[PDB]
């Protein structure tokens, strides 16, 4: 049959050549991830220090990390202890192994969301579409308990409960908390998490691309100059013109 | 070597009537050097232990590591674009009729390149690369015990990566040596012109041809810089950023775009070996397309109708490869393969006299 | 190298080692020629690109029009296949 | 390998202004997307008629076989393309 | 070059003298390989055969060029 | 000649040229090459004004048949038979090569044989209409084509050297900037990574410590004991500060502590690396239980197998209640 429905092309700010990741949206996205997605997903490759001076100030990131409890060790007696989190810790993981996670989601495994913004065709658009793509099942399709219909998931039936409900959280900045906002914001944040160096890449790219154009014009004038010698010569056999 | 350089760069005479399609080769050589350098530098920060996390660690922790990661991936796409365009050119101007030795040296580099690329994507430890080497290794499953020797285990594992990585490190240096054998024949067996005959219109290389060749390479750089930093064209499949799970099969086990012409051949033919064999035919028959001719002519600068239908056959097969294995695409694709053979036969056959 | 008559040299001075390839591309000019030229420093270096612009693109598009009929047959086949795939999927599935 | 394909900003039709989401009688903000659903369904009426037809054809079948997922996925893809063109204008 | 009345004309005469002249068939008391003229000496060494069968400098002056 | 090959073979499907010439086989034969008409002094066919008036061409478009790519050419490499077909030179057919030597087409009735064979020199045959058709170019730049005469600048033009060298220089200016940036960024990647820098330097918050408490911070893989020292502890080390030179490793407490209240030391026994435990030993300092080394309240070895004093790490005080290790 056909491949999973292609996600629509959403007009995110960062899609233009000279545009950045909107930090205000990324901040709200962290809140959505921490209060909704984190219950079942983990971001193993996202560390708190990645957000310092980029999404949140250093003191704020300390408070966020300290809110969680991690298992460190061993101590001098060879035992494992629990400490508050630090800026060097990865984002907390809800389940200890993949088998524990699967046992808590009807056998389904909540994928790590570290690179999910670029792990599906459509990229960021796939996250926005998926989270806003839950619908009543098509006629003739009946879904068991714990199975929900979504137009963008391959197959149509996803084991993830519809995660975004209006009023689920209160944004610190006062932005109205509606399902579509949370989607736009968590998609933004996960896109940032995938490649936190996105803005450096695009600012240095801007300086390279523009410089390369000036470079093209210099080598072109040079090419035009030296080849004039060749392209305007006159070879005569029985004729002479000066 | 300075005298050698002067003989092959400064006092090297080339016809003044060549187009910009005679600059493609210069670009291959430059982009090839860039791929070796970037590869050696990436390896400074990553090895074979766990590529998935290693690529993440390069793009997030190394300073300007993102540049190295994306250049090495995108410059591969670029290498294969320029090479494939270099072949299309050589077919159009039939630059194999009198310079077969140059053509043979090039084909050797093409074979080496096709192995270098396949194995680089398994170094990323991604789902689509894990399950695409598991499906290409099982084509030599007929030769007894050979799969086990290559893989090093009964399933693809870190053991398979530790060994292919050495082939990926070393084979490019050998390719650079064959590039010298290629430039050796080109300089002895003079290059072909846009005109079928040989004319006294040659000019030195450094003062003219290198200035023009740089205008070309800088044009391509402008475009490659835009892709390198903004991904204007999707040249890398997204499913290689999914951690390897050996239990779940990817949505589609397809190669990278520059192996979709031989992936389709393998998915269209009904017998596995027939497919393998038709993939040998594609890379081998093109090396004897002037051998059976008997007329004093190089079949050059005609309308090249057969050439055009061949270039389109390649593009159309790449399309069928992207598509899922739907029956209607398989039937139409089998006709495109039958058509390629007839077009190839037309190149090969000598002509009788009225 | 060029033909053995073309690369045959009139002079007895030895071929310099750095000019081996240069003198393997020698031609025996028959009847003579009078080659002339002017330094690019005393010429217009971009005008000829403009002067030759229309004819260059006319003679390019007239040659590339040879492939029109081939191109149309291939696109007709592309459309037929696309529609055949869609109708086949709707027939196998799609109640 | 990457989340998005880059484009010129003139090709990226970003909302030029922001219209706040409507407030309900209760006072809770109503989802802009939910309000846009009926309007975008009308824009995709042709596919919706195809889906509605399927529903009635499978309703007649006296066996239990028959689904209309294929036609629903075409309608949904259409309704969603419509939403994408105007939803971010109501979102901060 | 320079016109007759140019202040630099004598300098150009001297430069013409420095270039000098050389003929393989009239080398003089000093051979080319050991000539004080730098052009002659380096030329006489090329390929162990000499790259100048004959050469001479020239300095031609007119009223305004 | 280089390794080369010619398809000079006896074909099974294609006839030799002597049997089926592919050229328009009408030639004019002369007694001596000088008797041929001169192309340069021969009037050519009248010029035309429309491409649809250009004369017709003697070639046969369908000279070759069979499967294969289209070609029009006059010649092939095929071998000729021992007894070639006699050419009809009376009607203008060409006689050259094998069809002259291995045939008797050259024989005349009464002419001396030496004279007869002389007329069949390949130079005595030229295609009909040769002098009226071959283009005799006088230049490679035909009238109406651009050349240096038209592109030459006016004699009052300004020097174009200064700008040319600006352009070649700008190619060098931008190139060198790209090279600097490339090289500098590659070497920069060898600098300790972002994760490595973060762990390396560790700021330790001294707020909340109580006098006499010892805490351990893992810094660069090693235990770093940070102990607030009570006045009794400080005085104890000060007392041994006078008995210096009676210690295995004579060091004064002032040279081991930046602030008397705070002792930051690496907790690695100098004997065999075991980690000492605080508030243990004979000096109430740090006792390594492995082999029995006793250190004082300043970390100086006072008894045991250990040879040296516990090392003082690189650390500064950011403020009064914060240290930075590294
Ligand atoms: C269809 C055309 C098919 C034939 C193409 C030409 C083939 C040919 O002989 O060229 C070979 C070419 C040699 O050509 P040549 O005649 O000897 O001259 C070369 C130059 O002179 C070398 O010149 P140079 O030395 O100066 O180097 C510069 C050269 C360097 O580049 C090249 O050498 C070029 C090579 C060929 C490129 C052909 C590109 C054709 C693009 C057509 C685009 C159409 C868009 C329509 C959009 C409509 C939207 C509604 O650049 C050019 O010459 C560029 C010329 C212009 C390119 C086309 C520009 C199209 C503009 C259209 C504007 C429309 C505006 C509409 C406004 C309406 C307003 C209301 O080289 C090769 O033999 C191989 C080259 C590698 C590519 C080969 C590709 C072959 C297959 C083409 C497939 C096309 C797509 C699929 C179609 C079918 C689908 C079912
Ligand atoms: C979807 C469509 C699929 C279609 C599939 C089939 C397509 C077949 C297309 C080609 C055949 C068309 C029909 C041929 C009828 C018979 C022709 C004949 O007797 O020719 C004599 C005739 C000689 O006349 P000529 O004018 O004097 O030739 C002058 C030449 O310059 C010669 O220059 P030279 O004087 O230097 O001589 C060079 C020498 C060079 O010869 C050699 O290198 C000799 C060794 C190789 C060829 C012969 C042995 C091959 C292996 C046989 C099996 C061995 C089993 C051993 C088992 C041991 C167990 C203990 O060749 C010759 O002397 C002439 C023979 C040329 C080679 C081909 C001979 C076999 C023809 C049949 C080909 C296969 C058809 C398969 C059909 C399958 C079912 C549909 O040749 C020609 O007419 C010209 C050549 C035409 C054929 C070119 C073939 C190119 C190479 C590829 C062939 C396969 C292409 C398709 C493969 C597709 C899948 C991979
Ligand atoms: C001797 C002393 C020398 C002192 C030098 C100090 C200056 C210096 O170096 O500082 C750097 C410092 C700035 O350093 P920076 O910020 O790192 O540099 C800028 C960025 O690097 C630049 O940004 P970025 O690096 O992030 O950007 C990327 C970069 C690099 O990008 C990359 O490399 C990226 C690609 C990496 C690839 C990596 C993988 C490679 C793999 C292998 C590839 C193989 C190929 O590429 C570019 O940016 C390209 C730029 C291209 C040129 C742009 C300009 C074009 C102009 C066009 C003009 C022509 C058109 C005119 C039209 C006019 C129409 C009217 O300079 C300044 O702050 C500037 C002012 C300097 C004033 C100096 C005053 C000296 C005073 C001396 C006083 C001495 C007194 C002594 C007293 C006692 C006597 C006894
Ligand atoms: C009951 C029903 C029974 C039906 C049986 C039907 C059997 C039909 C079998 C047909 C076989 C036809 C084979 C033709 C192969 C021609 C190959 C050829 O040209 O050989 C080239 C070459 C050399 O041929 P050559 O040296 O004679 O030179 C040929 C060169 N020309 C054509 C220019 C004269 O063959 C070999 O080298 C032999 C290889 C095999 C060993
Ligand atoms: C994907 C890979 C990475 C891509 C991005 C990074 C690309 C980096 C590419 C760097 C190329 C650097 C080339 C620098 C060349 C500098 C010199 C040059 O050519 O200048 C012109 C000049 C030539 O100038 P010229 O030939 O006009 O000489 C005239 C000299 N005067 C004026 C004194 C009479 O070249 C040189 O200086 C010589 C070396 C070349
Ligand atoms: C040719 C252009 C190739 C692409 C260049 C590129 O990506 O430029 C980036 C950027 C486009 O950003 P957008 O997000 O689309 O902004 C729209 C308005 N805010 O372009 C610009 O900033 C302006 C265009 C480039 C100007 C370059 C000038 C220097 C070179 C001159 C050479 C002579
Ligand atoms: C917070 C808003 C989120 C986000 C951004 C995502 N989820 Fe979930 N999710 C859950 C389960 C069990 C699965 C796997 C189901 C299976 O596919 O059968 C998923 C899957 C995802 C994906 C991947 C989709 C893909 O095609 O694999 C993504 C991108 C995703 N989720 C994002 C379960 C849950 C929850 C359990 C109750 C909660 C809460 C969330 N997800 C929340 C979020
Ligand atoms: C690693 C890939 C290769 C590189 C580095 C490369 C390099 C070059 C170079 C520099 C030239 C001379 C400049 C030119 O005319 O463009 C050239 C010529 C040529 N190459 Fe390659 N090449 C490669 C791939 C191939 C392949 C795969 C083939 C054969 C299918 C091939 C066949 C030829 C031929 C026939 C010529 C001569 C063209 C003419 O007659 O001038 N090359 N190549
Ligand atoms: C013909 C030259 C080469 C080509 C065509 C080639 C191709 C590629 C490809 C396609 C990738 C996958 C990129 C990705 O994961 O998407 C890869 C990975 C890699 N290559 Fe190369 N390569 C070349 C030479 C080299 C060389 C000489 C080295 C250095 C020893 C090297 C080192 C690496 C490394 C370490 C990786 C894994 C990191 C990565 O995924 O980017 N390569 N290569
Ligand atoms: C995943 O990587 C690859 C494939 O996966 C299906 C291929 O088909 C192919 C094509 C293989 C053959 C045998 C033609 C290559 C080279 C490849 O890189
Ligand atoms: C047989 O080798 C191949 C080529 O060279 C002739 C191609 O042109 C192509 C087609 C290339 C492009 C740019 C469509 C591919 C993929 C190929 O496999
Ligand atoms: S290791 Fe401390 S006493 Fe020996």
């Amino acid at each position: 049959e056909k491949d999973p429905p292609s996600p629509p092309d959403w007009p995110f700010w960062f899609k233009a050549f000279s545009h950045c990741h909107d930090i205000p949206s990324c901040r709200r996205g962290y809140e959505v991830y921490r209060q909704v997605c984190a219950t079942c997903h983990a971001a193993r490759f996202v560390c708190f220090r990645h957000m310092v001076n980029t999404i949140y100030p250093e003191n704020r990131v300390k408070q966020l990390a300290a809110s969680f409890d991690y298992e460190d060790g061993p101590n001098d007696r060879g035992e494992m202890f629990t400490r508050p989190g630090n800026l060097l810790d990865p984002f907390p993981s809800p389940y200890p192994n993949e088998e524990a996670a699967r046992f808590a989601n009807q056998g389904a495994s909540p994928p790590d969301l570290s690179q999910q913004a670029a792990a599906h065709h459509g990229g960021c658009d796939y996250i926005m579409s998926l989270l806003t793509g839950y619908r009543d099942p098509p006629a003739g399709v009946s879904l068991r308990s714990g199975l929900y219909y979504n137009t963008y998931f391959p197959g149509g039936a996803i084991s993830m409960p519809p995660p975004l409900n209006d009023g689920a959280i209160e944004y610190e900045d006062g932005t109205p908390a509606v399902a579509s906002q949370m989607a736009k914001d968590v998609s933004q944040f996960l896109t940032w998490a995938q490649d936190p160096q996105h803005d450096e890449r695009k600012l240095i790219g801007l300086k390279m691309s523009t410089a390369a154009l000036v470079w093209l014009f210099s080598i072109s004038v040079w090419n035009r100059h030296v080849w004039t010698m060749i392209k305007t010569r006159r070879i005569d056999f029985t004729k002479t013109v000066y | 070597f300075i005298l050698i350089i002067k003989d092959n760069i400064i006092l090297y005479n080339i016809n003044d009537s060549i187009n910009y399609l005679w600059n493609i080769g210069y670009i291959i050589m430059v982009v090839m050097i860039v791929q070796v350098i970037t590869g050696i530098i990436i390896n400074l920060y990553m090895n074979i232990n766990n590529g998935y996390k290693g690529i993440i660690y390069i793009i997030k922790e190394i300073y300007y590591g993102y540049i190295l990661r994306y250049i090495h991936n995108n410059n591969s796409t670029l290498i294969y674009v320029v090479v494939y365009l270099h072949i299309i050119r050589n077919l159009y101007y039939k630059t194999y009729y009198y310079n077969i030795l140059i053509w043979y040296s090039g084909m050797i580099m093409l074979y080496q390149l096709i192995i270098i690329g396949f194995i680089g994507y398994i170094l990323g430890w991604g789902q689509l690369s894990y399950w695409g080497i598991t499906v290409i290794i099982n084509l030599i499953s007929g030769i007894p015990y050979l799969i086990l020797l290559i893989s090093g285990n009964y399933y693809i594992t870190i053991v398979t990566i530790k060994r292919l990585y050495i082939v990926h490190f070393i084979l490019p240096i050998i390719l650079i040596y064959v590039e010298i054998i290629h430039v050796y024949y080109i300089h002895y067996l003079i290059n072909n012109n846009i005109v079928e005959y040989n004319v006294n219109n040659k000019i030195i290389f450094n003062n003219y041809i290198l200035v023009k060749d740089n205008n070309g390479i800088i044009f391509i750089l402008n475009i490659f810089i835009l892709e390198l930093n903004n991904n204007i064209f999707i040249i890398a499949d997204n499913d290689n950023l999914i951690e390897i799970n050996i239990l779940v099969t990817p949505i589609h086990i397809i190669p990278e775009w520059y192996y979709l012409y031989w992936y389709s051949i393998l998915k269209l033919l009904p017998n596995k070996y027939s497919g393998l064999y038709i993939v040998v035919n594609s890379i081998s028959i093109i090396n004897i397309l002037s051998e059976y001719k008997i007329v004093i002519s190089e079949y050059k600068n005609y309308k090249n109708i057969i050439w055009y239908n061949q270039i389109i056959q390649y593009i159309s097969m790449i399309y069928i490869g992207i598509q899922l294995p739907i029956i209607e695409y398989i039937n139409y694709g089998r006709y495109i393969i039958i058509f390629n053979i007839l077009l190839l036969i037309m190149y090969l056959y000598p002509k009788k006299k009225k | 190298p060029n033909t053995k008559r073309d690369i045959r040299r009139l002079g007895s001075y030895p071929v310099p080692p750095e000019s081996k390839n240069f003198w393997r591309g020698r031609f025996q000019v028959p009847g003579g020629q009078i080659q002339q030229g002017v330094s690019p420093m005393q010429q217009k270096i971009f005008f000829q690109w403009w002067w030759n612009l229309p004819t260059r693109y006319f003679w390019r598009f007239t040659k590339w029009s040879d492939f029109l009929i081939p191109s149309l047959m291939w696109y007709t086949g592309f459309l037929m296949c696309k529609n055949d795939v869609e109708e086949g999927t709707r027939s196998r599935y799609w109640y | 390998a990457r989340a998005y394909c880059g484009r010129f900003a003139f090709m990226l039709d970003y909302p030029k202004s922001y219209h706040p989401p409507r407030k309900n009688e209760d006072g809770d903000y109503v989802d802009p997307r939910t309000d846009m659903l009926p309007k975008c369904a009308a824009e995709c009426s042709e596919w919706l008629t195809e889906y509605n037809a399927c529903v009635q054809r499978i309703k007649m079948r006296t066996d239990g076989r028959g689904n209309c997922q294929g036609q629903y996925e075409e309608f949904a893809m259409c309704q969603d393309h419509c939403i994408a063109h105007e939803l971010f204008h109501y979102l901060k | 070059g320079v016109p007759w009345r140019s202040p630099d004309y004598i300098t150009f005469m001297l430069m013409n003298a420095i270039i000098g002249s050389y003929d393989k068939k009239n080398e003089g008391l000093v051979p080319g390989l050991q000539s004080a003229n730098r052009i002659t000496q380096t030329g006489a060494t090329r390929m162990d055969v000499g790259c100048f069968d004959y050469y001479t400098g020239f300095n031609i002056a007119y009223k305004d060029t | 000649h280089r390794p080369t090959t010619v398809k000079m073979i006896d074909s099974w499907r294609t006839e030799p040229s002597s049997e089926k010439p592919m050229w328009y086989n009408r030639f004019d034969q002369v007694d001596h090459i000088s008797q041929h008409p001169d192309p340069e002094k021969t009037e050519k066919y009248p010029p035309v004004d429309d491409t649809r008036k250009l004369m017709k061409t003697r070639g046969d478009p369908h000279i070759m048949r069979g499967w294969g790519e289209y070609v029009y050419c006059h010649y092939e490499h095929l071998r000729e038979p021992v007894f070639p077909r006699k050419p009809d030179v009376a009607k203008g057919e060409l006689a050259a090569g094998a069809n002259v030597t291995r045939t008797d087409v050259w024989k005349r009735e009464g002419e001396p044989a030496i004279q007869s064979i002389a007329r069949f020199n390949p130079d005595n045959f030229r295609p009909v209409g040769y002098a009226e058709n071959i283009p005799c170019p006088d230049t490679c730049v035909p009238e109406g084509h651009l050349d240096f005469r038209h592109t030459r600048l006016p004699t009052w033009h300004a020097d174009r050297r200064p700008f040319h060298y600006f352009a070649t220089g700008m190619f060098g200016l931008i190139g060198l900037a790209f090279l600097r940036g490339t090289v500098v960024k590659v070497v920069h990647g060898l600098w300790p990574a972002r994760d490595a820098i973060a762990a390396g330097v560790i700021e330790v918050d001294l707020r909340g410590i109580q006098p006499g408490q010892n805490f351990v911070v893992k810094w660069r893989g090693k235990p770093v004991f940070v102990r607030r020292r009570t006045q009794a502890m400080i005085d104890a080390a000060t007392a041994d500060d006078a008995i210096v030179n009676s210690l295995r490793d004579p060091e004064r407490d002032k040279d081991r502590v930046k602030k008397p209240e705070w002792l930051v030391m690496l907790g690695v026994c100098t004997h065999l690396g075991c980690v000492p435990y605080p508030d243990q030993g004979l000096y109430g300092g740090y006792f390594c239980p492995c082999h029995g080394s006793h250190y004082d309240h300043s970390g100086r070895i006072r008894l045991g197998p250990a040879p040296l004093n516990m090392e003082i790490p690189t650390y500064e005080f950011t403020d009064d209640d914060t240290i930075i290790l590294g």
